[PDB]
């Protein structure tokens, strides 16, 4: 195995395999990628089993066919700590990958190819295209509502459901539910899958401002999606994801708009003396206006009023403020609704002036 | 949420704020005593002043305030008192406070 | 006390002030800023006992003499947190100290300010006025070689020494030794002083933007540097500083040169591969060129060739490759010079073309 | 730390076939002394040495990871082209360095 390629086409393409590995690998191989030359292509590709990315760069130069793993930040660090512009030869010789370029020569460890774990392959159901900003916009919407570690695992992660011509997602940890969707402007069949929060953070360190469209391909057990001379693919949580229409509110006959902004900071400056363990602020909504307040175990307190428009009956509610701000944080868009019932049911919160996205949060006890 | 306050329904309806600022005067240690019975460091949410008139509406309301405290209380008043009684008589004066709130821990779930 | 201010003139007071109030706090007061308005003054001051910031804001609007003590952070994140241009109300009022602007409120515990730590009365004997960026250059020049938690704790901290016209500081952990010196332009006594470790690095929080002169004066047992309207006065440390001039190498008659930046990039390839405890690399020096090479316990190898300019013996040495790397990142100029003896001597680096600064750097056994 | 072996020259040769044949028989000699002090041939470099009829020698190396025969001979055959100059080579040598023993002990400034 043998190639040679200038050390800022390897940079992106090795930046981008390494998105798995994160952190202290659990065994060795798994924190090489493995390098493959075939025909005029080199293939990178990082694993941590559980996904994997796959880079592809076309081969210019002379090369030799053959494969290897080697270690993936080394590697990396190698190549980057060259000077711009430089060519960077590499042979494998032996265990050992040799790497040289100018006066600089590096030799690392290798693990055999033949080693490397497959995420072997499988049956698209489901293939369809995107702007890569759509499906950036669709799970940066929910994804902050994913569980992390609960033991109900088909919650660390993210449903991306297909109806109609919308690709929605949703993501929930039971204290809050975000639900976005977007029209894909191809009609698809009706599929929804769940994708293992790393998966979906990882699909998003893939995702870039990007000429490129997204395609995505749902296997049964596998999602892949294919962004220029990319490829992720990750393993699907084999799970039931609740139905998030059984937790939206039942009947929300309390409405209250406010600027997003000023909501946003107010309740920020009110979380500055909220309990910094549980977080709660208390809302007391009245005719057009709101009061946050929160209190601490230090005794002290905050108090913001807001205007805001609501002609519903007076009523007070907590809510974990870190949530909120999440939502707002979210939705970042001029005015939200909040929908609401009574003190002890799930407030929704949306854009006053779009329905791509919503969000249910369970208050907490007053 | 938890109030504590004292009022005083006047033998005869007072017209004058130098009358109220003499009977918040009185009010003032009856609610200090009270509310040290059970928050001896004083620490409230608010307080504030309710005036009843001689046709038995009201005010009240309470603003942040981090003790208890007869001034603040006083120019409460004075302010309502000037400003709401409309010439009216004044049959009831009432000092409170509202507490800090418990802390809120318990965080409810959608019920998945 | 009582004092109105608009928010953008408290802001940078109070990062400044909250300061040295490093990670959590021992005694709850030190996690305090006192404020006192006295005149049409308000001061704010952070301290940790061993050094204290003070800022000075001119009150132009309407206050009220007093003092008290307020949690640090959470009096800057509501500051912060308020709209740009928000008029910040503040008045004590009993054991709670309120803020108040627009329809925000807030009440934030105290201690008193007869608790708060008045570092006590001393009198300058030396002081001297220089520019900020002079200082900075000083500091950073030296400050990375200073020890952290030696028992010899005259090392954990820095040595400023005047003399002439010269300022000069000194660091070493008995690895390195750091040295710059700056003329100031103006009749100096010969004195010096070690300033604490985390006094130097909170004066380096100090100095930014270099259009200020800051004034130091030095005591017997404390040193103060005033820039603007801010203070910081920190505890000096007592012993006997090592003097660098013994340290530096009596006749290192082996002298390289070098482009600082093709050396530094290829310490930090061959860094790579060092052992990452011990990060140890050879250095080989023949006629006209530089061999580093490195290798690590997972047998993997690099080497870097180098043209330098060298005549002298031929003469292998070990070092620490960070070590080598902080000297070449504090030096940032076109070519350095080693200083060399044998492969069991320290080694002096300095810019071949200023001898502003100069460092010694102990090899490792090879 | 280095392993060698060596094959001192009967007779000048002036080919390079008959270094390379000196080559051939000498590899499985620095084989098998390698392997008793590092059998797994990991190495840091490896290189040739070729004495001349005038009494002069040339020893080239360079980094290598692994003992290896192809890049020894294209090491020699470099070697004999660019720096023979027509002598007779009267030893041919190969040889590898190991890989150094790790450093650990950083020097104090003695404060």
């Amino acid at each position: 195995m043998k190639f040679t390629v200038e050390r800022e086409h390897l940079l992106k393409p090795l930046q981008q395999v390494s998105g798995p590995l994160g952190g202290r690998p659990t065994l060795p191989i798994l924190g090489n990628l493995l390098l493959q030359v075939a025909d005029g292509t080199l293939s990178l590709t990082g694993t941590d089993l559980e996904m994997e990315m796959v880079a592809r760069v076309a081969l210019v130069q002379p090369h030799e066919p053959g494969a290897t793993t080697v270690p993936a930040r080394k590697f990396f660090d190698i190549c980057r700590g060259l000077p711009e512009g430089a060519e960077i030869a590499v042979q494998l010789e032996g265990e050992r990958m040799l790497v040289r370029s100018g006066r600089s020569r590096f030799s690392l460890s290798t693990l055999p190819a033949a080693d490397f774990p497959n995420l072997d392959d499988w049956q698209s159901e489901v293939e369809f295209t995107l702007p890569q900003a759509t499906m950036k916009r669709l799970i940066e919407a929910t994804q902050f509502s994913m569980a992390h570690q609960d033991v109900r695992y088909y919650l660390n992660g993210m449903l991306f459901e297909t109806e109609g011509e919308e690709l929605r997602t949703v993501a929930t940890d039971g204290h809050r539910l975000a639900v976005c969707s977007m029209p894909i402007g191809q009609s698809l069949p009706s599929h929804s899958v769940i994708v293992p929060r790393k998966g979906v953070i990882e699909l998003m360190r893939m995702l870039d401002g990007g000429d490129n469209p997204l395609r995505v391909q749902i296997g049964s057990n596998n999602i892949r999606a294919h962004v220029g001379d990319f490829i992720f693919t990750s393993k699907l949580v084999d799970g039931r994801f609740p139905d998030y229409r059984r937790v939206l509110p039942k009947n929300p006959d309390k409405h209250l708009e406010a600027g997003c902004d000023l909501l946003k900071q107010a309740f920020a400056r009110a979380a500055i003396l909220s309990n910094e363990k549980f977080r709660g602020v208390r809302l007391y909504v009245s005719e057009n206006q709101l009061k946050i307040t929160a209190n601490n175990p230090e005794q002290e307190e905050a108090e913001e009023i807001l205007d805001v428009t609501y002609s519903g009956a007076e009523m007070e509610i907590g809510f974990n403020v870190s949530y909120v701000l999440d939502v707002l944080n979210a939705l970042k868009c001029e005015n939200v609704r909040m929908m609401l019932t009574d003190s002890v049911s799930s407030v929704q919160i949306e854009d006053a002036a779009s329905q791509s996205a919503a969000y249910v949060v369970m208050p907490m006890r007053l | 949420h938890h109030h504590v306050g004292v009022e005083r329904t006047m033998a005869e309806d007072i017209h004058h704020w130098s009358e109220c600022e003499a009977i918040i005067e009185r009010l003032y240690p009856e609610l200090e005593r009270r509310l040290a019975k059970v928050k001896p460091d004083l620490l409230i949410a608010r307080q504030g002043v309710k005036l009843k008139f001689d046709d038995f509406q009201q005010t009240t309301q309470e603003h942040v305030w981090p003790r208890l405290n007869k001034a603040d209380l006083i120019a409460t008043a004075r302010k309502t008192w000037d400003e709401r009684r409309g010439g009216r008589g004044v049959r009831l004066v009432g000092l409170h406070v509202t507490l800090l709130d418990p802390q809120m821990e318990r965080q409810l779930v959608l019920g998945l």
